[PDB]
């Protein structure tokens, strides 16, 4: 856990 | 004023003068509001990468930001660079924050533009690329808050001791050469840009952006420009 | 059979066949007749040049033919080449004759490749450049009439020993090492060629013409693909 | 003169 | 039988046949014991980097390498490279263990030559660049227990499923188009290679190396010439 | 005041402070008395080329200037720049005549440099090349009689409308954005220069002579620098 | 970090 | 071919 906001969408992975 | 052609990675929603209703990717001519946009999973905290290509065949101006191993996000526009810009142009990097901030970090940047005359292999090139920035980066012209050497990274807008990014920034660094774009004696034209970037943000939303951009050689940030200007426009017409 | 992607550079019409009534660029995909073509002004006696390019962004396929000083013709398709094409694959140049005849004189050829997996920098890349070809090309796979190191030059079909083309004459020269076109985790993926050739003819119309082709990495000129064939297919469907 | 043949086109200039 | 021109980074002193008493870095021509050498503080677990350049103008071959904040080994001899090797040769790398073990993992691989002739403008130029390895890397020649795939890495030797590497192997791995080293006519012949390498031992003891060869054409590994030959050389003399 | 490191095609003999008897190039080191010279067999009326390289690791300044078929004359010294030059400084051409006279043509120009840092692949690099030149080459900074424009060509010093060199005339082209010709932090600097000229003289007598060189940022035409001091040199000391 | 045997000596980097 | 004065000797080629 750390983060990325108020993010959009879909399938991705780059935690 | 400026002749400004852009593409923003645009990290705030002001749906008052255009923006979708989310963090986007867009192609701006001109004008703060996008002639097209994409939606974008920006990552608070990690690297990412932009990559920008444009060719004088097919007179499309794409662009591609993703993030290793998450989805990618495209954006794409018809435009024919040769009437909207001067044969003769500068391109940098532009940044700012405002109400909410966030850091805009360039971690690394490369340039490539090559132009042949109906002459044949009279090809004309330029190339540069930048992994590491000096303190003292001679062939950088830097605007605004602006600075290199931390890091070897180049930071486009205010950041603290700590490294906690300020509000009502803005900054840019164009190429010290002035490049030549298009010829009207060219059977192709192109250029390809890429960078890759790190937004952090402390508060709620991060804001407001980076964007690569390509303008007229004198041109300098317009006043008032932080926010939702992103540092390229003097107001939101 | 083999897997066929191709920009011909069409000298002969044979609209019996769907060529336009003219000399013609044309794009071909797995068949000889063209998805989508253009006029071109071919100039027997002088050098042009071919440029041909193609990214993953926008999955356009593009070429541009030109002669110095004159007009150039220009061609563009929309083609996902992943589907199209195996991920490895080898690139070459093909020519041919039959009833009428010309030269198929390449001058100079190079090639460029890159792929960037989504894991950032990582970009793959493959780059090489023929201005001077010799006897014994080592780096190149003959196939047909073919041959090398006349005046420094490719001869792709059959000439005399004064330099009179000879008629149903097919040849290919094809680059050595296979090339990664494409890949599943690929961010971005380009590449670009040019070539300049010299078609001269000394009969009526000069026939057939030239084309820049990418296949399966075994392929082979099929049996009876002279003339209207381009040596690059063994029927007309 | 010596030529480009079944020429095609308009206006371009490489004799 | 073959004719070998590499830079080795023997991580291991075979006093008995010329070795330093201490890990070096040397320049081998048709012979393992070195023509000359220099100290080099080896780092295990740690990549580091390796640059060889060469120009037919000043005909010297020189080497550097270095780890990041350590300093750098160098080592450069004077060879006329025309009277050493064909026209024609193939570039590579190559790894051995053999009592002691290390692992021999390639993380990136780069490579570039290039030919100017008796003509102005005229050069004849190849290309090519490694980040990233796939399972099936169809433009290398493996020989021996090299094998790719495993972290996107090149491994030269065996290493097991725990990473663990093993004793008595013997790997190469040699770009698969034939490369135009040279010839008579070039005016300036030169070329210059990268590559970034992680040599780890668990045991806390390293051997026997990694090198960067070039040879003729038809070259395979010799018979037992694991351990100190690095896989290159039948014997000792 | 200033600091200058060039490669001299001398045209001309003044014996009277160190040329040789006959024409050559040189090695100038902040002083027109060459530290190294090499026979040249200078050709009138034809187009020649130049190719400068330099690297690092080796430290040495090497030049090759030759003729098509024509033999070549090379000349190289060893000579570290990072105790001669600043770490940034501008590169250009400069020529002169002055009893006599002689045409200074340049036809083409390209240039390449490239520092690897401690840092694993990071590596900043700069590359331009011309091939045409525009009647207003915006990157470039002509000082002198030096101008551009004519047949796509640059001329360095006055030649009239029908072409024929005037006596007593000296110019100088200097790439427009400051490079990075060195770093203490540098694994491996090196740059590479290349230039087509074409010295004509009518009169069938050359002087005074062609020169690529390297020079602090803000270099300037020396007073009276005309004639044997190739408009770099304030004095024969 | 299993530091390492076969590696020279004089200056270096480390913890 | 005004041929020319300032160039060294030895191997050539010309007409
Ligand atoms: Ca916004
Ligand atoms: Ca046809
Ligand atoms: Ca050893
Ligand atoms: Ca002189
Ligand atoms: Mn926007
Ligand atoms: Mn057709
Ligand atoms: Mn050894
Ligand atoms: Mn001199």
């Amino acid at each position: 856990r750390v983060w990325y906001p108020y993010g959009s969408y879909l399938t991705a992975s780059g935690s | 004023a400026d002749t400004i052609v852009a593409v923003e990675l645009d990290t705030y929603p002001n749906t008052d003068i255009g923006d979708p209703s989310y963090p986007h990717i867009g192609i701006d001519i001109k004008s703060v509001r996008s002639k097209k946009t994409a939606k974008w999973n920006m990552q608070n905290g990690k690297v990412g990468t932009a990559h920008i290509i444009y060719n004088s065949v097919d007179k499309r101006l794409s662009a591609v930001v993703s993030y290793p191993n998450a989805d990618s996000a495209t954006v794409s526009y018809d435009v024919d660079l040769d009437n909207v810009l001067p044969e003769w142009v500068r391109v940098g990097l532009s940044a700012s924050t405002g109400l909410y901030k966030e850091t805009n970090t360039i971690l690394s940047w490369s340039f490539t533009s090559k132009l042949k005359s109906n002459s044949t292999h009279e090809t004309n090139a330029l190339h540069f690329m930048f992994n590491q920035f000096s303190k003292d980066q001679k062939d950088l012209i830097l605007q605004g808050d602006a600075t290199t050497g931390t890091d070897g990274n180049l930071e486009l807008t205010r950041v603290s001791s700590n490294g906690s990014p300020q509000g009502s920034s803005v900054g840019r660094a164009l190429f010290y050469a002035p490049v030549h774009i298009w010829e009207s004696s060219a059977v192709v034209a192109s250029f390809e840009a890429t960078f890759t970037f790190l937004i952090k943000s402390p508060d709620s939303h991060p804001a407001d952006g980076i964007a690569f951009f390509i303008s007229n050689i004198d041109s300098s940030i317009p006043s008032g420009s932080t926010g939702r200007l992103l540092g390229l426009f003097p107001d939101a017409n």
